[PDB]
């Protein structure tokens, strides 16, 4: 939870872009549920992975 | 009770008989992981 102007999307998206990197061999079968009003975070994972 | 010969064999009414040895699991414990056949997961599991 950043403030405004804070740039806190990117941060996220960074996040779960490591995240997935880093514990890619045991989530390739669960799956990444993405939830919120527009799918641009989806849009990023798909852009990297 | 029956005797085994020098030759590792048995004698049953007359006939000469031989007992093999059986490969068998051993009562360990063992640990799988397999995949769901409905949704593709991996399943772990374990038993004694």
């Amino acid at each position: 939870e950043g403030g405004p102007g804070t740039g806190k999307t990117v941060v996220a998206l960074h996040r779960v872009a490591y995240l997935l990197y880093t514990y890619r061999k045991q989530m390739e079968r669960h799956g990444v549920l993405v939830v919120g009003p527009t799918p641009a975070f989806l849009d990023h994972i798909g852009r990297v992975l | 009770f029956p005797m085994m010969t020098e030759k590792g064999t048995f004698i049953i009414n007359g006939t000469e008989r031989v007992v093999v040895s059986q490969l068998v699991r051993s009562p360990g414990v063992y640990f799988d992981e397999t995949i769901d056949k409905s949704t593709e997961k991996t399943l772990h599991s374990v038993k004694v």
